[PDB]
């Protein structure tokens, strides 16, 4: 919002925080609390890949999430199988992770060859796209889950990561705006 | 038994023919508004209703989102008035038939995200498309500026 | 077999006729209070043509290029706004009632036959607007050619 | 048996307490908008939100009739946003409860004029009141102009 | 005994959360496409603060002081308008369904208890707006008094 | 719309036409076509005061409209009795007639003492008020009637009179605007 | 005029304060049928007690019980929070306090003509008192929900809210006018 | 550019006219199951005749009867007016005629460069042809109403409407540009 050194640090720490939160969300199996089987229905905590027992006879037992169930799955249309494939792959959370990492790489590389103002713009675009990918992944996850339950901290770690991504993306575009604004003043000099 | 709603199930209250004719009517209204606003050399312009601006005005009128500009001539106002009446009737019909669908189930609970997943997909697709268009315009101008210099 | 103009069913014909008369009365009164005073001469663009346009936009709940700024004009606009809100909500509620009650009678989506009438009205209005524009263009061109 | 509807039966979907609190909330919103728009001497004005203009803006926002002016400061925009959300919820509630009333009869046909006679009476009363106010202002200025001369 | 925030029932909580996220994403993208280009420097008043205001007014279907003029900004605005129209119609339709189904269960008017939460939100917003205005006034006065 | 002599003539003939149509509407009993008794139910034509048989055993027999029926009318509150009184009196159509006549008197009197521009404004106000009174009378009539049928030509004579009243009222205000506009031009020079 | 505006502001502030004080103290908020000194008979109730009317025990007041724990029920905590808010009547009382503080500021502004921020504080107090009145009314009706009519004490409170809003508007007009006149001299 | 714009306009006009002519003449407007040469079998129908498909009598066409007077019914006259409108196909045919007239105006404009009103007439003809296409589509679907799919002849007509409106927009652009260039010379 003011000066340049503080804005650099704020954007860098925001990128690092969003990347860490999204990576933790991807790698941790606390996205949903619901009754289920982890091998009789009992309370479970589930993520993107595996679900583990909570307060059951065998606590701490994890099994891979059944994305394409066997034994007469009743089939589905191309749209529903496609959604199941996007859910199983979790590409959009991973795509968000990749875009956040590449935006951070652009921000770090902007220290070297500071005349290349197109790097900061690319970082801003990357962070905005990472937020959009996060939104799509959240919608896909909720839709696949739905069809009593609670959302865990890894789901809300992803929600917070999306928010930080847009705020960091907003700051990066401001720098591109200010860097080109500064170039107009000196040329007029 | 009640099946899981489709991705684009928000279009269910209106038949596919109604949506197709809505698109056709929107195009016709935009073209006619542009024609009656700008063809006459004696109006040169006093208004601001080019083809792009006419399309924008018609889109805003259908979504009931106001207008940055409003027609001032008699013929442009006739076009605007009939489009307004059409939009009122059609939007009310969508709402009423959705209420009827949600009240009586053939072969009540809160709407789930699956009922409206498609509008979210369309929204994010539009955001990505706008980003791509803006980037392409910027890249085109960056090469053109350097080309001239 | 729905009628061509079956979109007008939720309100009785007397309501539609009185809506037209109320629209005319509101437009006339708005023009009267906005423009009759020589002491306000004007600071507002509310002639009879602009008053009718304002009232039509208010009933359709669409954008306004101008809004009344004086006390009397704002009184007229406010009561017209209240009338419009009530009437439009009533139309939507009675349409929903019609469709819901027809649904629970011992396909589902609205068909084009239900709104063909508003489509016909829209296209006829587009044609009339084009005719008005071309007639104005021809009259102006004849005036200009005869002028010089 | 179904009785003849009352004159002001269009107010039935909402309880009388809701209407009273709507009036109170409208007054409070208008006063707070005027206060946060104009009290600060450092904003002198940049905006146009006097007390009369604030009342007009709030009335237009509740009837969803757009605005000739829009607040620009953070606090004025907070007031406008909360008033907009309130208006959306309340208008949707009126429409939904009216639909429920018209669908299920307790102890379907087109709405008769008797269902809306009261809003017609209020409209004509408002037109007469505005005419009286304009005439009184004109008569006051006519005597004042001649008095000075 | 309706809950305080029972006006939010017709839509699930996931829809509300995604509405907030979509609003944020639309505002950010509108600011990005409106302002990032030095070749458009600006001809439009779409900063991040003004873009958020535009998106909020668009979702509430209220008046706009500004509207996008460029192609990308108009794309963002159009898709946001479509989203808003669908979502608001869905809220109204599901509320009508709730009320009708509760009515056909073996007083009639909506009570203040059904909408007390929106009143609480409105008054809390008025208080927060006053606090923001007074804090800004105090900070400016301290800045001015210390300046001279 | 142009000149002054034609506008005078247009306003005068409009006032005369509106007055004649409203007076014919008040004095003629063709406002509604419905089944009823004019002394077994048969087709009837009714107005504001009396209803007469149509294609019955005794055609052309007229009786006064029962505004306050006897034989256990079941009564009502003060609102419905007040509505019945406004219906029976028909004071709004008659008030419209009086206002139209007085506006016509002002328009005719405006030619004498032409310096009194406030007369034309008064005529415009009278015509606008006559239209508003016509609207109220129509609403009261339709509400009281409905508390198969068709509306006759006397009802539509009143509808046309209201329309002419507003158009004549619009023209009268234009004259007041132009008369005072003309006084400004001559003072400017 | 400065004098007329100040007189109107002080009279309005006093009237709003007195009306709110009388509404809080009196018992004619609601007419409803209920038992006394805990037979159905029509009564009148306020914010702290209900008294029988035209009954066998006419004129006898019984304190309103705001926690009907006969069945020892709790359900959700939102109901208990609402009951605690209603029983204390914290919002009508806070409205009274804010009205008194605004009147105090208005009175003290005469002593210190140089200090213009007192008028602004009075305006803020009046507007906040009106908002407190709004919240209190909402809470009261909501608690009542979980035949009847509202008595003149209820409308004494309602009329107090409208008056407080107007006097708050007038006070802000004075803060603006004082700053405008100061700058007219400063620019001149 | 003038040359590029004229080439685009003439190509679009020809394409719209040809698509509408083929749509009116062909029989792939709707796929539906029905009897022939008056057994249920899937057929394809156009605007004048319906022909059996993959049936016992596959490839045989039967003229569509637009007045099902087996029961000698009339009901209201609105239905009869709609049937008369649909049976003649007056609106698709009028759209074809308007497209041809607009193309004729576009072609004749080269001969008379001085006359700018021919371009405006061509634009009016193209826009009117689009509107005629809209009305015809509405009438056709409404008549069908009182499983199925739409064939490529239906979408040939739909694609014709979009092209006609675009060429009409281009033609109006030329009328404007011709008048602007005339005035630049006149002012200079
Ligand atoms: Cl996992
Ligand atoms: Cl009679
Ligand atoms: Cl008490
Ligand atoms: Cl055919």
């Amino acid at each position: 919002l003011f000066d340049r050194g503080v804005q650099m640090l704020l954007t860098t720490v925001g990128a690092f925080a969003a990347f860490s939160l999204m990576t933790i969300a991807v790698g941790t199996d606390y996205w949903l609390y619901s009754r289920g089987v982890c091998k009789e229905e009992v309370m479970t905590h589930s993520g993107l890949w595996r679900t583990c027992c909570l307060e059951g006879n065998f606590k701490g037992l994890c099994k891979q999430i059944d994305h394409f169930p066997e034994d007469a799955d009743y089939e589905a249309d191309t749209a529903e199988y496609f959604l199941r494939a996007v859910r199983a792959s979790s590409i959009f959370p991973i795509l968000s992770v990749i875009l956040l990492f590449m935006g951070g790489l652009c921000i770090a590389a902007s220290e070297f060859y500071k005349t290349r103002h197109n790097i900061i713009l690319s970082a801003g675009i990357f962070f905005v796209s990472a937020g959009l990918s996060n939104i799509i992944g959240i919608i896909v996850y909720i839709s696949a889950n739905a069809g009593s339950y609670s959302y865990g901290w890894s789901f809300y770690f992803g929600a917070l990561s999306f928010i930080i991504a847009e705020m960091v993306g907003v700051l990066a575009v401001h720098m591109f705006i200010d860097r080109h604004k500064q170039l107009r003043a000196t040329a007029r000099a | 038994q009640k099946s899981k709603p489709g991705v684009f199930s928000f279009l269910d209250p209106l038949a596919y023919e109604i949506w197709m004719c809505i698109v056709f009517a929107y195009i016709g209204v935009s073209v006619v508004l542009f024609l009656v606003s700008r063809f006459s050399p004696y109006e040169w312009s006093t208004n601001e209703f080019g083809i792009f601006n006419s399309l924008w005005f018609s889109l805003g009128a259908f979504m009931q989102q106001g207008c940055d500009i409003s027609p001032r001539s008699l013929s442009g106002r006739i076009v605007g008035g009939v489009w307004w009446f059409f939009t009122l009737i059609i939007i009310s019909s969508y709402t009423a038939n959705l209420a009827a669908f949600l009240t009586v189930e053939r072969m009540t609970s809160a709407l789930s995200l699956s009922n409206v997943a498609g509008v979210f997909y369309i929204l994010v697709g539009g955001l990505g498309l706008a980003m791509l268009v803006a980037l392409i315009e910027f890249c085109y101008k960056s090469r053109a500026e350097a080309k001239r210099m």
